[PDB]
């Protein structure tokens, strides 16, 4: 009952059998189908941060973990896209969802990254439409 | 990031490994899922449109390149090659919808909420593939040549199940439920079995005999059930038993008929059993035997006890033991073969009254009172001594038997008056096989009779208990005694009592005034019987005769002959009496002297020799029987009509005003337990009631009566 | 010898 | 809410007419309401107290379905007052009420029985009025007989109450009374058994007024014959007093004293022991006693009980068997002539007992045969149907035990068989028993005993066999077999002249043969014995032999008849007289291969056999076109799966190459290659080595293309050469090999280069196969080629070598046993393979 | 790092978990988040009771196919201008909302497939029952407090409407001899819970016999405040099956003492009667019949919105 995981950078780490389960990915292919299974997308440790969330939930807790910068939660989103497992994802989605709760609409134009795309009639279309 | 062009050629290639089945890579799959996953992601917008038209064009070359390879193929030939191709490609469908799980997650999704139809998710898109490619030209083929396998195999050889079974797990699968199963496959299959079926009963039937036929069918339907069970859906489970039940048996009910009443007339018990089990599975089928039935135990019956003639009118053993032979066949029969079905029960009910209230006996006697006459004459000679002690579980089967008889005659009011009789007579003379049997004869007449009557039954035996324990203490205060009540024994009431015997009647008379006061006792003669001893005869003679036989031989003591005239006078007897009892005397060879004149002589045969000293010269008399059962009859028929205007006026004092049917009715179902009446003398009751002032009809609406005061 | 007689008792 | 209340009122109404109708309306209603049922509860029972006698009719009737639809307390209730109503003063009261609870009880839980049994036991205990007693201990049996468990601490009292009434005048209560002590027996405990049998023993013991004797002796029988076990650690106390009752003058006491001892001789194994002696003298003693007719006679129970237990003794003490044949049965044969007719049945079951364990004994039986000749003679001439019927099954019994019985004594039984074959007074059983009998007579017995009486015996079968009933028919044709076989043997010379009966027995079975809708047991039956007819004395039939055959044809067809023709052809075609079966062979083979695929043993193995005798006997009229068809299916029998199918194939492949051998170049395809399968098999043993060993000896000799000596060994030696997990293999292979040599009168090179050489294990067993009987002196290398093989690693192959040189010594022995000698006495090195070599040249030696 | 390369799938899933004034904010950020904020994923159910508003941002609103939407006690006091394709949704209540009866008319005659429907206290023109009549799928339906209805109009709706389950077509205050006697004899024969309380001086007798005859399956009846009951109505209720509720509320013609005629439904198991029991007969009458509960259900149920059991979230 041993399976081995290898990251795009080589590394081989240790999965149990009833912990790479949670993964839908992985569970589907051992399904229907010694060797270490190269994954091309995810790098460095972040699939050991999953295997850590995994073997977890095997709140609060949510956010202990979750206290990192944009980019690791960026590279744990799409790691749970790779592997398929909804409660990261989730957890993921409801943490960005508080980030932008309770903010300005103007501070999320600097701080997400994107350059405001508009007119001014546009903008002025925009703001009249959601009076209500 | 990535465009479609860039894996489309590497994606092709990982694709074909994955049918083709062979050793897959543990890598080769996430290297292949990677590309998928890149392309998908680069007023929803998805991206996924481009490559589902390619997978369907793919699955679509491939189904036809490998269709061009078995397009002529035979029925093995057929069956392996569907068999093997199915499971590979069922393999790698599955497969193939693992490694592009994203699409099914997302694009799929998407375009099933919107509204289009033509969208499925990638298993299912290879499972439509495969029917609109390959099912289609295959299908007759594969079906013909698996129905081909099924008739060898119904032929007694040997086939392998297993190609079957793939074939139908195909079909099955294949409704994206059972739409093509039911349409493509159990069609063909039931317009065949009809067939066959059909062919191979007609050609049983024209040769080997209708017994067999039975069996045969049993172990076709069994033989069915099984293989429905083995390699074929569940779902077909009762339509095939019911089309196969009534190709089998629907059509050969006719024949079956006659069949049945041939194994009627020569007893086949397991034959039966069978073909009681065959029909049962036919709604409303039964019907038809139950009346053969009842019509041939009802004509057994009367053929039976017409054979035995004129001898079964005067003999209640042989016309009872013919009815319980008959019985008792039919009866195990009914047990056995038919496990206890109420409608046989009731055709057996039904025959086996009709044949014991009317047959060629009651004929003879022009009146259907005779059996109930006979069955009481076959318990009385049952429970008499008759030269044999008989055994008391042998005893106790016939007494429940003839209880069981006893149900099914419906004038019981005869039977219960010669019982009564009877036992009176046998209490009274104290000649009884056993007490037991007494006993338990009187607990079943207790359970299956009136109150009165077991009231006065248990009367008699009371009486006859006191009298014992009377005789057995008197006996020591000092011949028996046996005194009785009045009304509760059914003997009806001139003699000269000889001097041997006046001082015994004077000494009792004083005893039973001195204990009793006021009663007075009334002594019957002609049911008396004793000893005598004798002196001017060859030797010691002993003999046993009746007591006014006893007065009319000791009459006689130096004298030899006498005229009947004055003989008359001197035992103060009429003249029939004394003629029959003279008559009775030279019957029994020891006098000498059939017609009597008064002036006829009649003397004393001196040295009689006799065989034997034991004589019991108290013979039944024959005409006595005889005289007997016309009074009692008369009894019988006045009694039931008491019976009746006491009924009829019960019924009008509850309802003031009624018809003439429901009175009719009422009458009937309050009498049904004692006898069944006839309409002429309901209606000669009424007629009488009318006239003596206790009922009157209404002016108006005529055929109605009313309760008058 | 011996003799075996049957009577009943009435009012 | 207002009928109900409108009844009730009127049921009070002075006058008996409106009582007896408010009765039956209400009846009538209640045939299919709440809180006012205790209204007409309490009526009906106070009706039950009625003057008029019809509505005390009605109130007994009516609580039959009233219980069924009622509630719960009411029944309670019911029962209750039923109960203290039955201990009351009035008499038509307490009968009434003993009416009522039996049908209550009757018709009807747990609580009911146990409510009952506390006054139901002062019922049964009151004397004063014997009538209700009666019921109440009938009510009490039925309620001990079902759920009987459930009582468990009224059994002292229901004791204390039944015992004093084994006295009371009337002999019905003491009968009820002792099936009331025997129901309670079945599951009373120790300390109510204990008391029961302390307290009948102490009565018994101290006894006057025989009349009580002989209750008491009746409930002793009743409770060995109920309760069978726990009752003999007391018998050697109550044998004593039984043995010692039975002198007394008493009809009664004689026949239960004899019950008892039956009882505890089949109830009590062990205890019975000192004492069967004593039983057996008393029966013996007491079987011989008798010394408008009121005469009452008793005298023959006792002899029927004496019979009974006599059997009881025979069919269970075994260990002194011919004590019986010495003393009990001279008396049995003497009393066949018993006057009545239900004794001399017991009598006679208890000689076929003694028969059933008679299986030395066996010539003290022979020594008393002709005295039940004797006495039986005289009972066949009887008119009652159960005395003969009783006698056939003892001449049959008496026939199966001892095969050798009734050599002298034809002449004087085979009239009565006759004379109960045609009388109009014969019921079918009698029939069907005597047929039976006479079967049984003659298939035990020479046929030359039965010469004389052939003229009385066919006329009477023949006739027999036209009975319409079927089962007469089936013994009949059973029965003409056999009178087939005696009037005409082929076994042994005989002489008497069989040409009268023929056309009779022929005509008789040829009906019963083309019937097509008689019983199927008829059918089997008339085409064996019309099988036989024609086996036997079929030279003698005229014309009618080919449409007989031609119905055998017909008869091929069917699917549940066809095994019995098969079997039917099998026997005429192999006789000692050689008729004409070549009509029937033109289309009769391709029937009979056809039947080979249908999955079924026994048709499988007797068609083989039938081709087998067909091929053998009639070979000169065989065509191509069947014997290819035949050899078509095969192929699918020789298999691993079944070894038998495979054997008989084998054999008729056998068979064929010895007789007709040009059709043996179709086998070279898919069959051998089965065969050589077959050969590789792990499984192959016994005979079936046997005949594939002789198939390739006579396939060899006939060298037809393609099958000759070194093709054979390109076949057999094929898989070994091209790179068999199982030693049994190669062994085989090497027989094989071996065979096809001995067959061979030269395969000189062939030995040679076999001896020149995994491989070199078959070599060596292809040596030892080949000298296993066959000397091989002229080679001058077997000796060096066991000595290279000696020194091997394995053990196998030390195993094969050993085999090899002991087959050899024993082809050869003067020129090898000296050599094996001088090497086991020359090298202590080599010391097993000397002694395995000498075990194997002791074991297959010859005769000298 | 950068956001605008991320894939629109996961978009959905950010905004899964998401209040209204947040996207109604965050939708102005960029026009790439534009296009995603009104996607049919997230408007599932939506609710704005008490929130007033123009016709025009509620078409705009309900135009992306709002499943359940639920806005009651609303001011709707405003002309429409806007044109829309024909909507879909699937369960709409507006009871007791202040709407305009033009605006309401132009709004519900785009909706076709309305599962369910409510208008308590609406007031509509026969234009408004003609577009509902095509509504052919309407399972439940509301007609308390309808006003603007004609005769005629509603003959053809319930003969254009007969697969209607439960309805409430009570409290009319324009209704008529003839609309009663046309909404009688048009009835659908498979309606459960009816409810024509109201019409005191127009019940009939006759209508009430024929919309027994015609209709068996009915499960819950009222028939408050009606002066036109007896006996006959009695048997007439009898002679349905289902009489699993029954109202009599203010039928002062029957006795208190019939009231026990009621006890013979073997499926009865509530009734209310209030206004014709006199005080302190109720607990003789439970005496009577203590198999069923009377007055022990205030508030009816019939096309009750408190939508009919979908759980709104946006």
């Amino acid at each position: 009952p041993s399976i081995k995981l290898q990251s795009s950078d080589g590394e081989i780490f240790e999965v149990d059998v009833e912990i790479a389960k949670q993964s839908v990915t992985i569970k589907t292919m051992l399904e229907d189908l010694d060797d270490p299974v190269p994954l091309p997308n995810v790098n460095a440790a972040i699939l050991k941060k999953v295997i850590q969330w995994c073997t977890h939930h095997k709140p609060v807790w949510d956010q202990e973990f979750l206290k990192v910068d944009q980019g690791t939660l960026f590279e744990l989103i799409l790691a749970a896209n790779y592997l398929d497992i909804k409660g990261l994802l989730d957890v993921t989605c409801k943490t960005v969802a508080n980030m932008i709760k309770g903010k300005t609409p103007e501070e999320i134009r600097k701080t997400f990254n994107i350059k405001n795309d508009f007119t001014e009639e546009e903008e002025a279309q925009v703001r009249k439409e959601n009076q209500w | 990031q990535i465009g479609l062009d860039q894996i489309w050629d590497d994606l092709r290639a990982g694709i074909q490994q994955v049918y083709t089945r062979q050793s897959m890579a543990k890598s080769r799959y996430m290297e292949l899922y990677t590309h998928v996953y890149n392309y998908c992601t680069s007023g929803a917008q998805f991206v996924g449109l481009e490559l589902y038209k390619r997978l369907k064009e793919f699955l679509k070359n491939y189904l036809t390149n490998l269709l061009k390879d078995g397009e002529d193929l035979m029925d093995e030939s057929v069956l392996k090659f569907y068999t093997q191709q199915w499971e590979d490609y069922r393999f790698s469908s599955k497969v193939l919808n693992g490694i592009c799980a994203y699409l099914n997650r997302h694009w799929v999704r998407r375009e099933c909420d919107e509204g289009r139809k033509g969208i499925y998710e990638i298993y299912s898109l290879a499972l439509v593939t495969w029917r609109d490619c390959l099912f289609r030209p295959l299908n007759k083929q594969v079906t013909n040549a698996v129905l081909k396998l099924i008739e060898k195999e119904r032929n007694g050889e040997t086939i392998n199940t297993r190609l079957i079974s793939g074939v139908v797990q195909s079909y099955v699968e294949l409704g994206l439920t059972l739409t093509v199963y039911k349409e493509s496959f159990e069609s063909q299959f039931l317009a065949d079995t009809e067939r066959f079926y059909t062919r191979e009963s007609t050609e049983f039937l024209q040769q080997n005999p209708v017994t067999e036929y039975m069996k045969k069918a049993e172990a076709r339907l069994l033989e069915e059930q099984r293989r429905v069970q083995v390699y074929l859906h569940e779902s077909t489970q009762d339509e095939l038993a019911r089309k196969c039940e009534q190709v089998l048996i629907e059509k050969h009910l006719e024949i079956f008929h006659t069949e049945f009443q041939n194994l009627l007339d020569a007893d086949k018990n397991e034959d039966l059993g069978r073909m009681y089990n065959l029909v049962s599975r036919i709604q409303d089928g039964l019907g038809e035997l139950k009346k053969l039935l009842e019509t041939h135990i009802h004509n057994q019956g009367l053929a039976a006890i017409e054979k035995c003639g004129e001898a079964a009118l005067n003999d209640p053993k042989m016309y009872v033991q013919t009815v319980l032979d008959v019985h008792k066949k039919y009866n195990a029969l009914v047990m056995s073969a038919f496990n206890n079905d109420a409608g046989f029960v009731a055709a057996l009910d039904k025959a086996c009254g009709r044949f014991i209230n009317n047959n060629a006996v009651t004929k003879m006697a022009q009146s259907s009172s005779k059996s109930p006459e006979l069955l009481a004459r076959y318990c009385d000679s049952l429970l008499k001594k008759s030269s044999k002690n008989p055994e008391e579980a042998e005893l106790e089967d016939t007494l429940n038997q003839v209880m069981v008889v006893f149900k099914y005659i419906e004038d019981k009011d005869v039977f219960q008056k010669f019982y009564a009789k009877m036992l009176a007579k046998r209490l009274v003379h104290q000649n009884s096989a056993s007490d037991d049997a007494e006993a338990s004869m009187i607990s079943k007449l207790k359970q299956a009779c009136g109150f009165e009557y077991t009231s006065k039954l248990q009367r008699m035996f009371q009486d006859i208990g006191v009298s014992k324990d009377l005789n057995e203490q008197f006996k020591k205060h000092l011949f028996s005694i046996q005194v009785l009540s009045s009304g509760s024994w059914p003997f009806q009431q001139t003699f000269a009592l000889p001097s041997e015997l006046e001082r015994s009647y004077q000494r009792f008379t004083a005893f039973y005034a001195s204990r009793h006061s006021g009663r007075k006792l009334t002594w019957l003669y002609q049911l008396s019987k004793g000893e005598l001893v004798t002196n001017c005869f060859k030797n010691r003679y002993t003999l046993q005769a009746s007591t006014f036989q006893m007065a009319i031989l000791l009459q006689y003591n130096t004298e030899d002959a006498y005229t009947v005239q004055q003989l008359t006078d001197s035992t103060q007897i009429k003249m029939d009496i004394l003629a029959q009892v003279l008559q009775i005397l030279l019957k029994s060879k020891l006098l000498v002297l059939v017609e009597l004149k008064p002036d006829t002589l009649i003397k004393l045969y001196l040295g009689y020799k006799n065989k034997k000293l034991r004589v019991n010269i108290n013979v039944p008399m024959k005409t006595e029987q005889k005289q007997e059962q016309e009074t009692t009859h008369k009894n019988i028929e006045e009694d039931r009509k008491l019976l009746i205007q006491a009924a009829i006026v019960r019924i009008m004092k509850m309802r003031k005003v009624l018809k003439h049917q429901q009175l009719l009715g009422e009458v009937l179902t309050q009498l049904s337990s004692r006898f069944k009446p006839r309409v002429p003398v309901i209606k000669k009751c009424i007629d009488i009631l009318i006239e003596k002032e206790y009922l009157e009809r209404v002016d108006g609406e005529k055929d109605t009566y009313s309760y008058l005061a | 010898k011996k003799w075996n007689a049957v009577a009943l008792w009435a009012w | 809410s207002y009928h109900i209340s409108n009844l009730l009122e009127k049921m009070t109404s002075s006058d008996k007419d409106f009582r007896f109708m408010a009765t039956n309306d209400l009846m009538t209603e209640l045939q299919k309401d709440d809180d006012s049922e205790r209204k007409v509860v309490k009526m009906i029972l106070k009706l039950l107290e009625d003057k008029n006698g019809e509505v005390q009719n009605l109130a007994v009737k009516c609580l039959g379905p009233l219980v069924s639809k009622v509630k719960e307390y009411q029944v309670e209730t019911i029962v209750d007052t039923l109960c203290t109503n039955m201990l009351s003063d009035k008499e038509q009261l307490r009968d009434i009420s003993s009416i009522g609870l039996k049908t209550v009880i009757g018709e009807l839980a747990a609580n009911v029985c146990k409510k009952i049994t506390g006054r139901l036991t002062s019922a049964i205990a009151k004397q004063e009025d014997v009538s209700v007693q009666l019921e109440a201990l009938d009510i009490m049996a039925d309620m001990l007989s079902r759920q009987g468990g459930l009582l468990v601490n009224f059994h002292p009292s229901i004791l204390t109450c039944l015992l004093p009434q084994l006295t009371s005048p009337r002999l019905a209560v003491r009968k009820r009374t002792i099936i009331a002590l025997g129901h309670l027996v079945m599951s009373c405990g120790n300390i109510v058994f204990v008391d029961l049998i302390e307290h009948l023993l102490s009565e018994l013991s101290k006894n006057d007024s025989m009349s009580t004797t002989r209750t008491y002796i009746q409930c002793i029988a009743a409770i060995s014959r109920q309760a069978g076990h726990r009752i003999g650690e007391y018998l050697e106390k109550i044998i004593p007093l039984v043995v010692k009752f039975c002198n007394v003058d008493d009809d009664e006491l004689r026949e239960y004293c004899i019950q008892a001892f039956e009882s505890f001789v089949r109830r009590c194994p062990k205890e019975v022991y000192p004492h069967v002696s004593t039983i057996i003298n008393i029966c013996l003693k007491y079987l011989t006693y008798d010394p408008y007719s009121d005469d009452d006679d008793m005298s023959w129970k006792v002899r029927r009980a004496a019979a009974k237990c006599l059997d009881a003794v025979v069919s269970t003490r075994h260990e002194m068997l011919p004590e019986f044949y010495k003393t009990v049965s001279p008396a049995l044969i003497s009393r066949f002539k018993e006057r009545e007719e239900n004794v001399k049945a017991d009598v006679f079951h208890a000689y076929l007992s003694l028969l059933k364990q008679t299986r030395t004994p066996l010539t003290m039986l022979q020594s008393q045969v002709p005295n039940i000749v004797k006495a039986l003679h005289k009972q066949m001439k009887e008119k009652s149907v159960k005395t003969r019927q009783c006698c056939f099954n003892m001449l049959t019994e008496l026939v199966n035990v001892l095969p050798g019985a009734l050599t002298q004594h034809i002449p004087v039984l085979v009239p009565g068989i006759i004379f109960s074959l045609n009388d109009k007074s014969s019921s079918s059983n009698l029939k069907i028993d005597a047929l039976s009998c006479l079967y049984v007579i003659l298939c035990n017995h020479s046929p030359q005993v039965f010469h004389p009486h052939v003229q009385a015996l066919v006329p009477p079968v023949v006739a027999c066999v036209g009975d319409p009933f079927y089962k007469i028919t089936s013994e009949a044709l059973l029965v003409t077999q056999q009178l087939v076989k005696v009037i005409r043997p082929l076994d042994q010379p005989s002489s008497f002249d069989a040409t009268p009966y023929i056309k009779d027995l022929f005509t008789c079975t040829i009906k019963r043969l083309k019937a097509a809708d008689i019983d199927q047991e008829v059918k089997e039956r008339a085409i064996s014995c019309m099988g036989q007819i024609i086996c036997n004395l079929g030279d003698n039939l005229g014309s009618d032999l080919p449409n007989t055959l031609q119905i055998f044809l017909e008869r091929l067809k069917n699917e549940i008849t066809r095994l019995t023709t098969v079997k039917a052809l099998t026997l005429i075609a192999g006789s000692p007289l050689k008729i004409d079966l070549r009509p029937v062979l033109g289309e009769g083979v391709p029937i009979l291969a056809s039947f080979l695929r249908k999955n079924q043993r026994a048709l499988k193995l007797g068609t083989l056999s039938a081709l087998d005798i067909l091929i053998k006997n009639y070979s000169d009229s065989l065509t191509a076109a069947m014997i290819d068809a035949v050899l078509d299916e095969l192929p699918p029998l020789i298999s691993e799966s079944d070894m038998h199918v495979s054997q008989m194939a084998i054999s008729f492949l056998t068979t064929l190459a010895k007789v007709y051998p040009s059709s043996l170049s179709k086998i070279s395809g898919s069959i051998l290659n089965e065969l050589i399968g077959l050969v590789r098999s792990p499984l192959l043993q016994g005979g079936a080595l046997s005949a594939m060993l002789d198939f390739f000896q006579a396939l060899v000799v006939t060298g037809t293309n393609n099958l000759g000596y070194m093709d054979l060994l390109r076949m057999l030696t094929g898989p070994v050469y091209s790179q068999l997990t199982h030693k049994q293999s190669y062994y085989s292979i090497a027989k094989c090999v071996a065979a096809l040599t001995r067959a061979c009168p030269k395969e000189g090179p062939a030995v040679v280069g076999q001896f020149i050489q995994s491989i070199r294990l078959l070599a060596l067993l292809s040596l030892g196969e080949v000298g296993h009987h066959i000397d091989l002196s002229g080679q001058l290398e077997l000796k060096s080629v066991i000595l290279e093989a000696f020194s091997s690693p394995s053990e196998e192959v030390k195993s094969a070598a050993s085999y090899a040189l002991g087959s050899i010594s024993v082809g050869n022995l003067p020129e090898y046993l000296p050599f094996v000698l001088q090497e086991i006495t020359s090298q202590p090195k080599r010391q097993y393979l000397l002694l395995h070599s000498l075990k194997e040249i002791i074991s297959s030696a010859s005769v000298v | 790092v950068s956001w605008d390369s991320l894939p629109d799938e996961l978009l959905l899933g950010i905004f899964s978990c998401l209040c209204l004034p947040e996207l109604l904010k965050v939708s102005g950020v960029c026009k790439r988040w534009y296009r995603l904020a009104s996607d049919e994923s997230l408007w599932q159910t939506l609710d704005l009771t008490g929130k007033n508003l123009h016709p025009d941002v509620t078409g705009r609103l309900l135009s992306q196919g709002v499943i359940a939407f639920r806005c009651p006690r609303s001011f709707m006091d405003q002309p429409l201008a806007e044109h829309f394709s024909p909507f879909r949704v699937q369960h709409m209540d507006l009871s007791n909302s202040v709407i305009e009866v033009s605006t309401l008319h132009g709004i519900l005659s785009q909706c076709s497939k309305l599962q369910n429907l409510s208008l308590e206290g609406l007031r509509l023109s026969d234009p408004i029952v003609n577009t509902l009549a095509k509504n052919s799928n309407l399972v439940r339906l509301n007609l308390s407090g309808c006003s603007g209805f004609s005769e005629f109009a509603l003959q053809t709706l319930l003969s254009s409407c007969s697969r209607l389950d439960e309805l409430n077509l009570s409290w009319c205050f324009d209704f008529t001899e003839k609309h009663v006697q046309v909404a009688v004899a048009h009835v659908s024969e498979t309606i459960t819970q009816l409810n024509l309380s109201g019409y005191r001086k127009n019940l009939q007798k006759s209508d009430l016999s024929t919309l027994v005859r015609r209709c068996p399956n009915l499960v819950h009846l009222d028939l408050s405040d009606s002066v036109m009951l007896k006996n006959d109505c009695f048997q007439e209720f009898f002679q349905l099956n289902y009489l699993q509720h029954l109202s009599l509320s203010r039928c002062y013609d029957i006795i208190p003492e019939t009231l026990l005629e009621l006890g013979e439904i073997p499926t009865l198991k509530t009734l209310q009667v209030f206004g014709i029991v006199p005080d302190g007969t109720l607990q003789l009458l439970k005496e009577a019949l203590p198999h069923l509960q009377i007055n022990c259900s205030h508030f009816t149920t019939i096309a009750r919105p408190t939508i009919w059991g979908i759980k709104c979230r946006l």
